[PDB]
């Protein structure tokens, strides 16, 4: 299953690439397995956002 | 699993120039606006709609590929539906952009200097970086050379 | 745009293809010309070669 | 690499310069017959030395032969039905025109040595001999 | 609304099937519509309103032909509308005959010899 989910991982880097994410590799690999749990994705893109402007305000 | 990628998201927000306490208060400020937002239609037809905004302003091989890709990942959905709304939090010639002399390909084209002046452009992108050093040199320098005594540089402060 | 050599850098060789078959193909009637157009999908021009696949396309009918 | 694209899948060049390392001529005439050479090798299909792209050599002697012997079953036969229909244009830092070389090498003596042991065998004239 | 939405509106209306039944033609629909959002020809409605009225004539009804020029009236008449090109052309290409020749004759400017 690990072989699986990894090769399917590398295909979603190069689709977030072109579609000007503000992710990189390790905001990808925790965002893919926490939608692997299982919730409603909505939310968790207005969390993340909040989690980076959260920690730039300490900066 | 997840427990372990959000402590490395905590290590990478984390500056590694003590240091063992900062990331604790890194997670505190990690979870509190975590459940911020909890306390208050298929997954490839939102790429589709996209990928016709994408169409309109030009770029056609990059939606040409964008909508092979998810066609092969749907033959993960829940990804999808997380890229598609974070798809405006990123960043703020070769021998083929005009070329009409080799290729098996037939030389017949009408003149506009909409393809000629977006190639244009492709210099000047360059070039508008390549000025915006020169201007930003001498001003990043006249901003630090020139202030009061004793304030000048934060290395006297010390 | 440079006085407008970048305009003349497409064309005048669009207008050399079309030159030499101005001379070469003159001098010719019927189809013996046909045997004389297939001499420029030869050539090793491969500007040449895919204008006149084109134009020996509408002469064949 | 586009008269190779037919010289070494069937036996026919349609480049009209000679500058390709293979340069063509017919021994089925009026005034050369077939034991007026012996060879294919010696005045049919010949190689030019410095008319190589410089890395080709290393297959040169395989390329002659190959469309070579594809030849002398088309003229007296049909039969080629190549297996290799893949095409190039000489693409740099890939090695896969020696690949494609050695696969129409192989089948090109599979088709001659299939005509020469079905029609005129070797396998009757030797034992009549 | 937003037009990417509205091309979802499109695909429901005109088939009783939801978008998650089918998702292949709203790709291609994807794949005609994008790139296609300007007029890159004239957008003379003078034109469209003539070619009406040889649809009508080759449909044989000049009291329709007729009753045409009436309603191209009502719209000069209110004027509230922006491109009157657009909405005609679109139902002149959608026409159906209750009951060859037409590349030969009048269409709108290429732009060929003007920049696009």
């Amino acid at each position: 299953n690990l072989n699986a989910v990894r090769e399917t991982m590398d295909v979603l880097l190069e689709i977030s690439r072109i579609l000007n994410t503000g992710l990189d590799m390790e905001t990808l690999s925790i965002c893919v397995r926490l939608c692997e749990q299982g919730i409603n994705p909505e939310a968790l893109s207005s969390v993340i956002k909040e989690l980076r402007k959260a920690t730039e305000a300490l900066k | 699993s997840i427990t372990q990628l959000f402590d490395d998201l905590c290590e990478a927000l984390l500056p590694a120039a003590n240091r063992k306490r900062a990331k604790r208060s890194l997670k505190k400020v990690a979870y509190n606006a975590l459940f911020t937002n909890l306390f208050q239609l298929p997954a490839r037809n939102k790429i589709l709609m996209l990928s016709f905004d994408l169409r309109v302003g030009g770029l056609g091989p990059k939606a040409d590929r964008l909508e092979e890709l998810v066609e092969e990942l749907e033959a993960v959905g829940s990804v999808l539906d997380l890229l598609v709304q974070l798809a405006g939090s990123g960043p703020p010639r070769d021998y083929f952009l005009n070329n009409k002399h080799v290729g098996r390909n037939v030389p017949y084209s009408g003149y506009d200097c909409d393809d000629l002046s977006v190639f244009e452009m492709d210099v000047q992108s360059l070039i508008s970086r390549e000025e915006c050093l020169c201007h930003s040199m001498i001003q990043e320098t006249l901003q630090v050379m020139e202030a009061a005594p004793g304030t000048g540089l934060p290395t006297v402060g010390l | 745009l440079r006085r407008l050599l970048v305009w003349t850098y497409d064309p005048k060789i669009r207008l050399k293809t079309l030159a030499a078959l101005v001379d070469h193909c003159q001098g010719r009637k019927g189809g013996e010309l046909a045997s004389a157009v297939h001499a420029y999908t030869k050539t090793g021009d491969p500007y040449m070669r895919s204008l006149v696949q084109h134009i020996l396309s509408l002469v064949s009918h | 690499f586009e008269v190779l694209e037919k010289w070494i899948y069937r036996g026919i060049i349609h480049d009209p310069y000679s500058e390709f390392m293979v340069e063509e001529h017919e021994l089925r005439k009026e005034r050369i017959q077939e034991d007026y050479n012996d060879k294919y090798w010696d005045q049919r299909y010949t190689i030019v030395q410095q008319q190589i792209p410089s890395f080709l050599q290393k297959m040169a002697d395989k390329i002659l032969s190959t469309g070579k012997y594809l030849n002398v079953v088309r003229e007296c036969g049909h039969d080629v039905t190549c297996p290799v229909a893949k095409e190039i244009i000489y693409t740099l830092k890939e090695r896969a025109y020696v690949e494609q070389i050695e696969k129409a090498f192989n089948y090109a003596s599979k088709v001659l040595l299939d005509f020469l042991m079905e029609e005129k065998e070797l396998v009757a004239h030797l034992r009549s001999i | 609304k937003s037009p990417n939405v509205l091309l979802q509106n499109l695909c429901c209306r005109i088939l009783g099937r939801s978008e998650a039944d089918v998702a292949q033609q709203f790709q291609y629909a994807v794949r005609v519509i994008g790139s296609n959002f300007a007029p890159t020809v004239e957008r003379d409605e003078f034109l469209v309103a003539e070619k009406i009225k040889k649809e009508l004539i080759r449909q044989r009804r000049e009291a329709d032909a007729a009753l045409f020029s009436e309603l191209h009236r009502k719209l000069h008449s209110q004027g509230v509308l922006k491109n009157k090109w657009s909405i005609l052309y679109l139902l002149l290409s959608l026409s159906e005959d209750p009951r060859s020749y037409a590349t030969l004759f009048a269409q709108a400017l290429p732009r060929d010899a003007h920049s696009t």
